[PDB]
RNA sequence: GCUCAACGGAUAAAAGGUACUCCGGGGAUAACAGGCUGAUACCGCCCAAGAGUUCAUAUCGACGGCGGUGUUUGGCACCUCGAUGUCGGCUCAUCACAUCCUGGGGCUGAAGUAGGUCCCAAGGGUAUGGCUGUUCGCCAUUUAAAGUGGUACGCGAGCUGGGUUUAGAACGUCGUGAGACAGUUCGGUCCCUAUCUGCCGUGGGCGCUGGAGAACUGAGGGGGGCUGCUCCUAGUACGAGAGGACCGGAGUGGACGCAUCACUGGUGUUCGGGUUGUCAUGCCAAUGGCACUGCCCGGUAGCUAAAUGCGGAAGAGAUAAGUGCUGAAAGCAUCUAAGCACGAAACUUGCCCCGAGAUGAGUUCUCCCUGACCCUUUAAGGGUCCUGAAGGAACGUUGAAGACGACGACGUUGAUAGGCCGGGUGUGUAAGCGCAGCGAUGCGUUGAGCUAACCGGUACUAAUGAACCGUGAGGCUUAACCU
RNA sequence: AAUUCCUUGUCGGGUAAGUUCCGACCUGCACGAAUGGCGUAAUGAUGGCCAGGCUGUCUCCACCCGAGACUCAGUGAAAU
RNA sequence: ACACAGGUGGUCAGGUAGAGAAUACCAAGGCGCUUGAGAGAACUCGGGUGAAGGAACUAGGCAAAAUGGUGCCGUAACUUCGGGAGAAGGCACGCUGAUAUGUAGGUGAGGUCCCUCGCGGAUGGAGCUGAAAUCAGUCGAAGAUACCAGCUGGCUGCAACU
RNA sequence: GCUCGCCGGAAGACCAAGGGUUCCUGUCCAACGUUAAUCGGGGCAGGGUGAGUCGACCCCUAAGGCGAGGCCGAAAGGCG
RNA sequence: AGGACCGAACCGACUAAUGUCGAAAAAUUAGCGGAUGACUUGUGGCUGGGGGUGAAAGGCCAAUCAAACCGGGAGAUAGCU
């Protein structure tokens, strides 16, 4: 249930191919406050679609 | 394989699942807005909505029924007296879901669930 | 549904009380017996004067089934028990004459028409 | 001189047992499996007395010989003793044909029927139980048949541990005893998260050469291929009678496989009700929590079988055994050398699924793109700013889609999901109130109340624009068509 | 037979079928009288067999509820 | 070896039901076990339910399933006369009213009687201890309703038995 | 702080044993906790245990040990 | 009255699953046997390696038992690897 010969560092790297994270690239700037909030996510202060939504 | 199946387990047995919604609903009504995890928030939508629909009418039977579940005199008095008349006109949809951030410590997607009104 | 090692209540005056199936006939590795089939049985409980005796082999036709049958409209006829009618191992004719309880309509074969006439109901 | 007879004499004195075991080494040497061989066994061929009523060749076929296969019991000791780790069963198989069943034919001492024997033929199929640990085998009952073998006497990094080999114990027998066995009898630790190859599924990258969105072509590959019984023909052909077809048609089944919940049912800890114990709600009442959903009675949608439908095929092409035809060598004759026509579940298709990563990378339809420039080794080039389309991805509501990806619908010009409204279904007459009853309780209001995924509507709530990725006319050569 | 090789002895009961089981026979391969012999109520987490009851053990699995498995975030081994 | 599902002497130990220090739910008091969030595949582990058949599975009824309580009735072969035996196998169990100041049996005196002068003896036996059985009615499919709680019988080897 | 769940002849409250400041407060988060930590039995500093009646010690002996002389034994030493 | 029966505490460890680099260097869960006695248990003593103890297996003697552990002879010897 174990290895037979150790895998090469080359074969090690190929297994790490599909491990890079994906960047966001969807930072919608708010209409009024202009924060860098994600789409369909409220801002850091609680603004969404140009509205004090959180009341906080 | 849950074809056409509803509900969510939320990694809990039924009794605990049910009892935490009994607590979460009353926690909402007393505060009108709470922060919770997103999947929990979506499942709360199928619980409080029946109660506001239960408060759109009023009787003694409904008062006992909304006391049958939710088990609180304070909440049932918060219900049937203010939330009912406040939502007398709306045909369903008494909750809003706002996705806040990410709970650093378990990376959970948290969200804000509140009443539609919240007029101050 | 009748299969091997299935106890059957006797339904004629052949002289038995309890019989046990051993081998569903008609086809290799057939696993079930419906209302109009021949099965091979043994005798496990008999009256002292009957035509047969305890420990013989012969055939039967399972006339009543707790699973029942399905009529072409979808209706079912489920009895309370499992009943058989003994046969003659070569000529297939019933041994006893008087047959108790109801029988189904689907037993209506030329080779079971004798049984149809002797049954009281249905 | 006595003893070295194991006779170059371990000094002239020295018998056994062990699976509590241990250590050093060996595949230098055994047991399991492989390999080589093929005596023995298994199969086939040759000769043929003779039996067979006559008739050797219908069949055997003594006596003998010539080979084949590598499945029996053995021979050798080549691989392994710094481990190839187990007898059988179970689950799951694959291949061979020396074929058990089904199919196609030849001959008879085959009337028919039903069999006998031989040849061709591997596609599918090829029991359930009783005793034994068993393989095997005997028996019971079936079935169209319950084929012979190779695969480490297939399979134990897949399960089991009964057998068999551990330390306990007893019987009989042998031995003075320790213990032993052509012996049997109870009990007795079966470890491993998969790197690679392999296989079953599912995606990412780039390429397919201008890019993108779809519909197919089809190389090639895989699945599938079983059959019983009854009736019509007909009780006809045939027959001495008794019996009794072929061929062709149709219905109805067993096993198996694919597909689906309309019905029959299963489950349904998210739906309704009953009820025991107990705690809390200040008490009664009415509810709620816990005791495996506390214990249970029903039960929607899904999923599902025991349920309900469907399939095997026909036919076509070229063939095997075999049947021929017309026909020379060999005036004849001859199925054959020329040629020509039939002839199987076999073979290539037909039927269903996958399928252009089929780098030989296909085809058709459609949509989008027609910038100013510097630069250098004027290169299918890069760089600067300007434009960034068709479309795509991400994000979001999500799904009878799904492990994650992926895939399908929708994203407000919107019914995608929740909620809501009505209906349906399920559960069986809520709560409160009023009457009668000593009361438990019962009756009226009430086929009520409450209803999870289901069905039809409804924007009440949540799916915000836009951004990001993707470009700017598509190398060279030759040829044919037009200036 | 906890002992019997031959052997699944032979006969009878039980079973549709019984190498195990119970009774019997006697050729006791190789029983035998305190290395105790033959029976024996009760008792036994004892060996073997049969029957009723009861059931998913099985025909043949089907569905559902939880803990992992799978995905995301943090930490982070092992034999070889 | 660890912030380890293990082990560690003595005292205290309430309420309801219950025979009980069993068990179920709770009090006092103490805790939610020191990785979570979603998903709701195959397969594994801990469990719930099952149409029809019911040991046909298998080395073997292994495991599960089932039996399971109280009162009353009834109980074989065999036997060392103790047993076997709770053999086997049956019937009633909830709740509410009366029958009957809760009957039967029961301690026993203020009291009357009593002598050697007795937190006293005899008597009715009050007061009261007081089940259960029976009759009538009522509810549910099910009344020992949960947890808890024997599977039973027959033949035989061996050993007496704990 | 408000609800909810679990144990409850215990996962409760107290002593002996054995450990040895882990007890309380201020303060800090590198390392230790199987993750994060402004939290802690972790680092750092300060503080905390008061007895004629509790326990120990003390008086008395049990099993048993040691043992003036004594007896035995190469020595050591053994028995008493 | 009982080396009596049923059955918790306590003690023991028959069956099955899980585990097998485990939570654990023999445990957990579900059921089981004894449970007023040849019982069990706290504290403190006495018996020691070819000996102690043993309801007897050759079991246990500090996770070690055909003979403990520590140190020494000892760098034993090793026709074997």
């Amino acid at each position: 249930a174990v290895q037979q010969n150790k895998p090469t560092r080359s074969k090690r790297g190929m297994r790490r191919s599909h491990d890079a994270l994906t960047a966001v690239t969807s930072l919608s700037v708010d209409k009024t406050s202009g924060e860098k909030h994600l789409r369909h996510h409220i801002t850091a202060d609680g603004y969404y679609r140009g509205r004090k939504v959180i009341a906080k | 394989m849950r074809h056409r199946k509803s509900g969510r387990q939320l990694n809990r047995n039924s009794s605990h699942r049910q009892a935490m919604f009994r607590n979460m609903a009353g926690s909402l009504v007393r505060h009108e807005i709470i922060k919770t995890t997103l999947p929990k928030a979506k499942e709360l939508r199928r619980v409080v909505e029946p109660l506001i629909t239960l408060a759109k009418t009023d009787s003694v039977a409904n008062r006992r029924l909304a006391f049958a579940r939710t088990r609180d005199n304070e909440i049932v008095a918060k219900l049937f007296n203010e939330l009912g008349p406040r939502f007398a006109s709306r045909a369903g949809g008494y909750t809003r879901i706002l996705k806040c951030g990410f709970r650093a410590g378990d990376n959970a997607p948290m969200a804000y669930i509140e009443l539609v009104d919240r007029s101050e | 549904m009748i299969q091997e090692q299935t106890m059957l209540n006797v339904a004629d005056n052949s002289g038995a009380r309890r019989v046990m199936c051993i081998k569903v006939l008609g086809g290799s590795h057939r696993r079930y017996a419906g209302v109009g089939d021949i099965i091979k049985i043994t005798i496990k409980e008999a009256i002292p004067r009957g035509k047969v005796k305890k420990g013989d082999v012969l055939k039967a036709v399972v006339v009543r089934t707790k699973k029942g049958v399905r009529r072409p409209d979808g209706s079912v006829i489920r009895f309370d028990g499992n009943a058989c009618v003994l046969l003659n191992n070569n000529s297939e004719q019933p041994i006893g004459t008087r047959i108790f309880g109801p029988v189904t309509r689907e037993l209506r074969s030329e080779k079971f028409m004798k049984i149809i006439s002797l049954a009281p109901e249905v």
